[PDB]
Formats: structure tokens, sequence, C-alpha cells
């Protein structure tokens, strides 16, 4: 019936061993350029 | 006059408001209003003062949804403290469009 | 003489911005640099050369399109400016190493 199986599962290790170094990576890329939104501070400062 | 049954009327309106919760992000009530055209109008003849304060407003909102972060309760916007700042500015434009709808009917 | 005396201490730079929006003005000022050495290192005169490379501007000079200046040149030819100038500020130890400039609010973007 599936005669692919066991690449499939070969694969399917070698993806979620990439996917666990790629996600936490593209997320700190991702924290990097939206720390200048982040972290950002406003002042109101009408006269009188 | 009244007394018990106005308190009441207040009360849901006054817990509707905090289970709203504009408030928590330092909004008023007229800041959240959906532009439409009457109210883009009413927007534009608001005074120098209230047009920038209705602006800081909005911006600190904004800030604070793309942070997922709420004022602390201290500077929450209180109900019996809400200024309807905009209503009476939105109010006559709608008279204003409704006087123009009469006529062209006639 | 006598005790007490402090030596100045050296002043971290940092990367960073102040945004002071105000529609009401008629014109936009910016004011860009990075962290200069101090008075002392010799490479102040280099940086100097590098400086009026770039030059100044402003919208009074002869010279829109023939200026030497590439930015001096761009500025005037696609009137990008009414005046910039690049500055070599020197404290103790550190500096302002950059470029101020005044432009209409649809002219940032292109002058930066």
């Amino acid at each position: 019936a599936e005669p692919e199986h066991d690449h499939r599962k070969r694969m399917g290790l070698k993806m979620l061993l990439m996917m666990g170094l790629l996600l936490p990576l593209v997320y700190a890329m991702k924290r990097h350029k939206w720390s200048v939104l982040k972290s950002r501070k406003l002042a109101y400062r009408p006269p009188k | 006059a009244v007394s018990a049954s106005s308190r009441w009327l207040e009360g849901i309106r006054k817990w509707y408001y905090n289970a709203a919760g504009f408030n928590k992000l330092g909004l008023m009530r007229d800041d959240t209003i959906h532009e439409n055209d009457d109210v883009k109008e009413a927007i534009r003849r608001l005074p120098e003062n209230l047009y920038d304060d209705r602006v800081f407003r909005i911006k600190r909102a904004l800030d604070l949804s793309m942070r997922q972060q709420i004022l602390p309760k201290e500077q929450w916007t209180k109900y019996e403290e809400d200024k309807s700042y905009l209503e009476p500015y939105l109010k006559e434009v709608i008279r204003e469009r409704k006087e123009r709808e009469e006529w062209a009917k006639k | 003489d006598e005790d007490a005396v402090p030596t100045l201490s050296p002043c971290r730079f940092t990367g960073s911005q102040i945004c002071h929006r105000e529609d009401g003005l008629p014109l936009a000022h910016v004011a860009i640099a990075v962290e200069g050495p101090g008075w002392a290192h010799p490479d102040n005169v280099a940086l100097q050369v590098a400086n009026a490379i770039i030059g100044h501007y402003d919208c009074t000079y002869g010279g829109g399109a023939h200026l030497s200046s590439p930015l001096a040149s761009i500025a005037a030819t696609n009137k990008l400016c009414q005046s910039f100038q690049t500055f070599n500020i020197c404290y103790a130890d550190t500096g302002l190493l950059g470029a101020h400039f005044v432009c209409d609010h649809m002219s940032i973007d292109d002058m930066m």
C-alpha cells in the first residue's frame, strides 16, 4: 500500500530537526527587527 | 427627582463600559467610533486641542495593541470622566446631511 | 589646588532615534551621526577630507547641476533640499560624525 513509508519517516525526522533549528532562529530574526518598535517610548508634549 | 432605577440603568451602562475595555488602552468612547463620512467631517471640525489629544490617545492605544499590553489600572479612563467630545460635532454633521436629504426629496 | 577632582568619564554612544513629530512646522530638520573619535585622534583629518567631498549645500548657492559633490548636485537638480551640512563634532575620546539637512515633508526619504 505504501512503499514510501520508510523514506517518509526519515524525511520526517529531518524536517522536525530542521524546524527545531529554523523556527527559533527565524523567531529571533523577527524579534531583532521588531525590537525597535517593541521598546519604543512615546511622549506627548502639547503647548501650555 | 430620579434615584434608584437611574443608578441601576447607570450600573449596566458602567458594567458594559468596563467589559468593553477601550478604557484599559486609555481610549475614550469617541476615539473608537467607525470613521464614516459623517464621522470624518466631525474629526475635521474638532478644535486644535481636541484633535491633537485624540491622535495621541489613538497612537498610545495602537502602541499598546501591538505589544498586546494595557495601561496600569490607575491610568484607565473612568466612565464618569469619559468626555463625549465628538458627539455635538457629529450630531450637527448628521443634522446638516438630513436637511440636504429633505431638500433632495421635494 | 586640593582634594576631590574628577577627570572626565567616557561617554557611551547609543545607536538610537528621537522623532519630534510636528506637522505645524513648514520644514523638516534631520540630523544623523555615527560615533566619531576624540579631538586627539589622527583620523579626524581623513574624515574631514571625506566630509568636504560630500560638502555643504544651501538653496542660495550658484550651481545647481554643476557642483562637484554628488549630494549637492542631485539635491539642487531634484529640489531635495533647502540646505545640508556635514559635521565632525569632537569631544574627549568621542564625537558626532555625520550630516544635518532641512527639507520639505515629501523629500526626507530621497535625502537620506
